[PDB]
């Protein structure tokens, strides 16, 4: 999909 | 003999459609109407405590929130939460009700992680989820012979709710669920010119059908550019994700409906660019039920909380909270009703999912997962006059896309344009 | 009169390096040696109050442990946390302490995020960071000629705290940083055999230099199918990114050291196969005062916790817990001594933020950031053989590649090979 780097520490805004 | 309800909303900061100057009102409504029910919870008198899901510079924070969600469970043991609406706020709070088996109740939290109720237990939505903007989009392709490959364009201000992510996350994931198809996404930002040489690029390489999440400004821009690069409705179509219709004014009245003017002598221009371009909004409820909710909550907001509600799509965030808690004060009224509690969180949520009702917002169908669905508009422009209209309608619980007013879907082919070229992108 | 620490750890399980079993001895030895330390708190009785970071099913939980938090806080008002180690455990936890304006200690919390003290104030890290990585990689790449492509594997089991991405997080963000060079990436499942054929596919051609951080087992397998497709050390390098030393045993004893050897007949193509791969690990620590506190953390730990601690890399978490706690009860009596209070976190951590320390894991520096500098170990097969063994050491401090006991990396080619091939991957 995508590599998301950095983008908050938490199971919902993450991928 | 009183039900303890907590709110964990914005209560200073009003720029939130879940902003508690304009729920509150919404809320306190929903309320009066419990007290002159004899049928809804007979002799109870329910109380409501409040928190701000805000953090020190007034914005919602996933620390604000969750710290007031404690303060408040340990001060009064609510039977029911209430918010928050922001996702990153909202995650958190949930977690917490689904660990101390507490219902909880918003309009908001529209994300796509928001639907594992495996986590998010007894969280009932009853205002839009982005996994129903998939069935839309899913419609939409079925209805269209688009089968291929599509193309996502997203921008977000960084240390926001992140919005346009989790609108392109509940596209990307049931879109791909239902179809399989070639979903190619691409993250931006607004204020960096750096990008758009990159979007343009994007643009002719990596699809024809074209979604963007982004402020009406920025939309309109890469219309202008998609122009001047020779891009028309022939061979593209740009869907505005615009859920709350920021790019558009209100239904009630500013007729007609124009958002590529702007005042900057591009308008001529920006007219003829955006023929290649719809807009998918939500669903201005019908029902004149709406109309007198609007009246009484702008009424309301304005004598109770000195703030002015004005007319547009956020409205529908208030009215889903008045409708939700209604549904849950029936639920309750049932559940007590079969000798149960105001407790049995677990009983009362069954209740209201799998479960359709009728609200200030006319039809609302709370699904299996306990998310209610959610009803689309598509925008397109009259060639004749340049103004937009609606001319698609999409029932979410039916999954049927209706034509409005007998419109047409302009297209400068006659038909949509195919969804790959023709000999192939190159 | 009281000092007043909170702790927020896995306190029943056992499987985390910083699980209280293991830790909680660490602690009770650095709480023996303050009293018997006239310099450090005179007169204090320093309390500690307990709190488990993790859920129902004994893993560590994103909402058990900022519950506990709370729960400490609002009974004892502590002046300190210890603890989280798990990610996801500690940055919610790290938010409220930020907040509360408390200080937060942790060895674990090693992801990129924590990083940012804007958002975690007070929150120091004795421990490794994965950041500190990326600063190994780069003197690494710097060192040996490789600065233009790298390619990096890794997986993770769905549900837990995500470590193979944290660390990959943390390697690629500081690397870009650094050199801006070209750093692929590809997550895959270990337990799915169809990632294997997408693996092998991206390894010849999305660069030579390659990383994997894997389970032993995973990496292994790769090595095999990598040898099987005539992948060697001639074109290609592997990094085994096995930070606490799974793949290998402990540095005590166990003579020699052998991660391809397995007992299935595949062994004799296994040693082969490794020829082209390194391991990447964390530096044990050279001084003789640690290996006294391992002898006293494991008869202390079989005796008050019924648990036993066996050998390993993961010792340096409840080592540097000892430590970290030494620092700060270092700069609490710094704090009093300048007419200072036990809640000045701000004056208290700075004294501990850019600062050198001495404790059971040696010379260990607190950067400017609040983060322990992190010293890492590079092992290779010593072709006679077959054992691996330590043949570069990372001094993070001072970020400088020294030799250990005169060895040579071992090169089929007598250099390392080039991380982009001949006439391009084609
Ligand atoms: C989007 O699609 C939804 C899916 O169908 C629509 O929901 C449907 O809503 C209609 C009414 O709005 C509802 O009809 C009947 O529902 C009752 C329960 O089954 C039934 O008892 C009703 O019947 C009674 O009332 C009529 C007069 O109204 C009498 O003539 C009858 O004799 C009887 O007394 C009523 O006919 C559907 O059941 C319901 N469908 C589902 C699947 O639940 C939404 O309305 C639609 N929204 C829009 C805006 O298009
Ligand atoms: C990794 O690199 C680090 C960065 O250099 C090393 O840290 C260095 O550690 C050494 C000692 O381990 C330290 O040396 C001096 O530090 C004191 C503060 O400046 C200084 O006062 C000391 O001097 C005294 O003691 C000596 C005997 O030891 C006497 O002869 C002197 O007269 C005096 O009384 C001491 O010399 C460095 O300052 C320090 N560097 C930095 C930048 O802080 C790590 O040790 C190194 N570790 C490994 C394993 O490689
Ligand atoms: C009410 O909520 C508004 C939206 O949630 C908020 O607007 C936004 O405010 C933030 C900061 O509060 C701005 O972001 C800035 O954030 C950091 C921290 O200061 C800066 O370093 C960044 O550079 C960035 O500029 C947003 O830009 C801003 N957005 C908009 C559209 O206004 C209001 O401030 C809130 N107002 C009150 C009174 O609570
Ligand atoms: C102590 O912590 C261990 C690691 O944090 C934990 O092991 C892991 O346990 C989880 C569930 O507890 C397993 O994950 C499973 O998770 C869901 C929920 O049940 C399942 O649907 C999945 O299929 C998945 O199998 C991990 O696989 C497992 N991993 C390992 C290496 O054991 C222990 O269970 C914890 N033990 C105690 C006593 O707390
Ligand atoms: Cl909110
Ligand atoms: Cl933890």
């Amino acid at each position: 999909r995508s590599s998301c780097f950095g983008g908050r520490i938490d199971r919902i805004g993450a991928c | 003999s009183d039900l303890t309800v907590a709110v964990v909303l914005p209560l200073t900061n009003t720029s939130y459609p879940w902003s508690w100057a304009r729920v509150g009102p919404a809320v306190e409504l929903a309320l009066a109407r419990v007290k002159a029910r004899p049928d809804l919870l007979p002799g109870w008198t329910v109380r409501m405590v409040l928190g701000s899901s805000e953090n020190a510079a007034g914005v919602c924070s996933d620390t604000a929130a969750p710290l007031a969600a404690v303060d408040l469970k340990w001060e009064h043991s609510p039977a029911v939460f209430l918010g928050p609406g922001c996702v990153y706020s909202a995650a958190p709070v949930g977690r917490f009700t689904a660990h101390w088996r507490v219902p909880l109740l918003t309009a908001g939290a529209p994300a796509l992680g928001i639907g594992v109720k495996d986590e998010y237990a007894l969280t009932t939505r009853t205002g839009p989820s982005h996994v129903k903007l998939g069935d839309f989009v899913t419609a939409l392709h079925r209805r269209l012979g688009w089968e291929h490959q599509a193309l996502v364009l997203y921008a977000d201000r960084l240390g926001d709710d992140r919005p346009c992510f989790f609108i392109v996350e509940g596209l990307y994931m049931r879109v791909r669920e239902r179809l399989n198809i070639t979903v190619n996404h691409q993250e931006f930002v607004e204020g960096d010119p750096d990008h758009y040489p990159k979007l343009l690029r994007a643009v002719r390489r990596k699809g024809r059908v074209i979604y963007i999440c982004s402020s009406p400004d920025a939309f309109r821009n890469l219309m202008l550019l998609a122009l001047n690069a020779g891009l028309t409705g022939e061979d593209y179509v740009f869907f505005h994700l615009d859920v709350f219709g920021q790019s558009l004014k209100s239904a009630q009245g500013l007729v007609p409906q124009k958002p590529w003017e702007r005042g900057d002598g591009q308008d001529r221009s920006a007219r003829q660019a955006f023929q290649a371009a719809k807009i998918i909004t939500y669903k201005e409820p019908d029902n004149p039920e709406y109309l007198e909710f609007l009246k009484q909550l702008k009424l309301l907001a304005d004598k109770k909380f000195n703030f002015t509600v004005e007319d547009g799509l956020k409205n529908i965030i208030p009215a889903s909270f008045h409708d939700g808690l209604l549904l849950y004060v029936q639920a309750v009224t049932e559940t007590l009703a079969q000798g149960g509690t105001v407790t049995d969180g677990e009983n009362i949520t069954q209740r209201m999912w799998n479960r359709s009702f009728q609200g200030v917002t006319g039809y609302l169908k709370i699904d299996r997962n306990g998310d209610r669905d959610t009803d689309f508009s598509l925008w397109d422009m009259d060639p004749e006059t340049g103004a937009f209209r609606v001319v698609l309608n999409y029932n979410g619980t039916s999954q049927e896309l209706m034509a409005v007013s007998e419109h047409k879907l302009y297209w400068p082919l006659g038909y949509p344009p195919p969804d790959v070229p023709k000999c192939g992108f190159d």
